[PDB]
């Protein structure tokens, strides 16, 4: 009846070891010398993570398998087999890594097939706007870098999209509570960050977290107790109060 | 008039340079494609023969 | 004074003042195409608004 | 890279090459016509230069 | 499952809806057991009897004089490679084909059905009607023509284009966004309830768009609408 | 007529990039593009509608000799269908000559038939 989280650190190493032992047992090879049941191996492994019914005790097991690719070739045998099994994937890219986007989740390709059903009310409410704001910004520049001309609304798509990229950045070993995540994503998606410069978004976020820790305790308590957003006006006033004392540079 | 003549001459020269660069890139990419095709055929036939003689 | 969209955009990206401009022209202009702009450019010197004119091309 | 990626790159580069070749072939004729227009302009410039060099002094 | 369906087809003369999940897994398991059964490998590691097994399974799903079985089958394409032997062999047995594209999926268009790769032998003037055939062929031709213009636009910009291909692309964007629909089962993903669109209203809306009755509407108003009145309602709600 | 048809189609298959560029008047390439578009429109055919060779020869002759130049591209298939309907009504002698001798009919008579049909045809 408990909840467990399991991490498999390299299924590619597991598959290589399985191929080695199969070839040493003189079983006929398949594609790339892998045995025929290489897909069955990982399906058998990963089908044992489940959310049990109430009659079975209500326990659950969560799995986070890892797959390492070669030069981003996600079309390889093992990556394809593992992708076809799980309920979603998270793509980490060296191109995004070296451009400053850390962590390097590729939002255009990462998908979760259990979406929304695995979120609280406030997160579900704000991530809907966040997804559109990021997707519009990405698809605006996907076709061309500049285009023949840009509208004032398009300049806004490009500024708030850049601010979303700035907000989604994070450092090592510093997890953020869900209530502060929803508060900062609210502050972004409601347009409070338009005046804050791109180079100051991160410092704004840090000092905003400190401000909410010191003064906005009631909002955090309401979020953590009801799982839904607090009053619109009180939150707007708190964000405005912090933005009054924040120092631009 | 000189400005328009210079603009058209500049467009002509830039476009021919771009076409030459594209042709060179096509040649190199075709060489790479042929090498990859040969490697793929060799790997496929080697795997098939290994599986056949493993019996 | 700028002729063409590229120079106009270049100067407006910076903060330099532009008085007059014409953007879209035939590839083979005729005598009356830029008559108004040329006359206005001469008039700006005529009414003492300008000291001298330099042209670059 | 993979065969499909290389093939797509080749196709895109070929389309770009054709577009640039067409643009060059158009620009050559446009330049040829502009040269004739500049040649046509000459006698008026000559006569006005002479008459100005005479009268203005 | 096929054995359970055949009883209703034959012994009772019913009409049976046979929904089969990924066919690819049947072939994959057949290939998994092949090497241990002692058989030599084939081109891409599949079993030698791939086509024979596939046909022996598929030919039993047919309509006869006693009754009719209609089957809708999902088919996995490994790594988007349509030249893979299993999907390549599956094509011979199908009457209608629906192709889903990752390019359309990433752009935000769902169901992401490819409007050009999808085929059906029921799309004939004597089957669906001359007006329907004309509208479908015109939409396909417009989309194909628009696909060509993108190569030019990517280099020379939109302004370089003339004033008839300008209209072509301006209507092709509308058509491409109107091909989207909000599903009843996508409510869990988007929060917006789905819609059901009859074919007559579908044809009418596409014909009106092709004729330009709604050319003045904003482009983004056509995404996930359903009927042709709903795009007008969305445009009203978001301005124009 | 097949050689001229092949040459006209080969000239049009290249210069396809020149469709957008040089939309203004040009002395040669405009005519090549206009002829090629009509050739492509002529070569289209409906399902399960075989055509006799004596009519194929006549329509290809009409296309290649320049009688389709003054007709819009959208009207080419309707022109072909109405020409086929006109042929079995009036040019029965030409059709019989082609069938019996496997050779082109008399040039002037064929020309007269073509202009006679073109007078009746209505351009839309």
């Amino acid at each position: 009846g408990k909840h467990v989280l399991v991490v498999y650190d390299d299924l590619s190493k597991q598959a290589a070891a399985y191929r080695e032992l199969s070839l040493l047992l003189r079983r006929p090879p398949g594609r790339e010398a892998y045995p025929g049941d290489i897909f069955y191996l990982h399906s058998r492994l990963l089908e044992r993570a489940a959310k049990l019914s109430d009659a079975k005790g209500g326990g659950s097991l969560t799995a986070l398998p890892f797959v390492e690719t070669q030069a981003g070739d996600i079309s390889a045998y093992i990556p394809t087999n593992v992708i076809s099994i799980t309920d979603g994937q998270i793509f980490l890219q060296s191109d995004l890594f070296f451009s400053g986007v850390r962590p390097a989740i590729n939002a255009g390709l990462s998908v979760s097939r259990v979406g929304g059903a695995a979120q609280i009310k406030a997160m579900k409410k704000v991530a809907g706007t966040l997804r559109l704001d990021l997707a519009a910004y990405r698809e605006l520049e996907a076709f061309a870098q500049f285009g023949s001309d840009l509208d004032k609304a398009t300049q806004a798509k490009l500024a708030r999209g850049a601010r979303t990229v700035e907000v989604l950045k994070q450092d090592l070993h510093q997890p953020i509570p869900v209530e502060k995540q929803v508060l900062i994503i609210y502050a972004l998606t409601r347009g409070f960050l338009d005046d804050i410069p791109v180079e100051d978004v991160r410092r704004f976020e840090k000092e905003f977290y400190l401000f909410l820790d010191q003064n906005g305790q009631h909002l955090l308590e309401h979020i953590r107790t009801t799982k839904d957003l607090p009053n619109e006006d009180d939150l707007n006033k708190a964000i405005e109060a912090f933005k009054k004392t924040f120092v631009v540079s | 008039l000189d400005a328009k003549a210079s603009e058209h001459a500049a467009r002509m020269t830039a476009m021919k340079n771009a076409t030459d660069n594209a042709n060179e890139l096509i040649r190199t990419l075709t060489l790479s494609y042929n090498r990859a095709r040969q490697a793929a055929i060799t790997q496929e036939i080697t795997e098939i023969v290994a599986g056949a003689n493993a019996l | 004074i700028v002729i063409g969209r590229v120079g106009l955009s270049f100067f407006r990206k910076r903060n330099m003042p532009v008085i007059l401009d014409i953007t879209r022209l035939p590839d083979q202009p005729s005598f009356a195409d830029i008559k108004e702009i040329a006359r206005k450019t001469v008039g700006l010197f005529a009414d003492g608004t300008f000291d001298e004119l330099y042209m670059y091309y | 890279a993979s065969l499909r990626d290389i093939k797509t790159r080749i196709n895109a580069t070929k389309k770009t090459s054709q577009i640039t070749k067409a643009m060059e072939m158009v620009s050559t004729s446009k330049l040829n016509r502009a040269e004739q227009n500049a040649k046509s302009f000459v006698p008026y410039m000559e006569k006005i230069q002479e008459v100005v060099a005479n009268v203005a002094l | 499952g096929l054995t359970m369906a055949e009883y209703f087809r034959d012994e009772q003369g019913q009409d049976v809806l046979l929904f089969i999940d990924n066919i690819f897994r049947f072939t994959q398991a057949g290939s998994e057991v092949s090497a241990l059964l002692g058989r030599m490998p084939s081109a891409v590691g599949y079993q030698p009897t791939l086509a024979t097994e596939m046909g022996q399974l598929q030919e039993r799903i047919t309509s006869t004089a006693k009754g009719s079985i209609t089957s809708i089958q999902a088919i996995y394409v490994p790594a988007d490679d349509y030249t893979d032997p299993a999907p390549a062999t599956t094509f011979s047995h199908l009457d209608a084909t629906t192709n889903l594209e990752r390019k359309l999926a990433e752009m935000g268009i769902y169901p992401a059905v490819d409007p050009l790769a999808s085929t059906s032998r029921a799309l004939a003037p004597e089957i669906v009607g001359e007006e329907h055939y004309q509208v479908a062929r015109k939409v396909q031709q417009t989309l194909q023509r628009y696909k060509e213009l993108q190569d030019i636009i990517a280099i020379l910009g939109m302004d370089e284009l003339s004033d008839e291909d300008k209209l072509v692309v301006h209507r092709a964007r509308r058509i491409q966004f109107f091909l989207s629909q909000n599903f009843h089962v996508a409510e869990q993903f988007t929060g917006q309830p789905g819609s059901y669109v009859p074919v007559k209203e579908t044809v009418r809306g596409f014909k009106e768009i092709l004729e330009g009755k709604y050319d003045h509407l904003p482009e983004d108003a056509f995404r996930l609408v359903g009927r042709i009145e709903e795009v007008v309602e969305k445009a009203k709600a978001m301005g124009v």
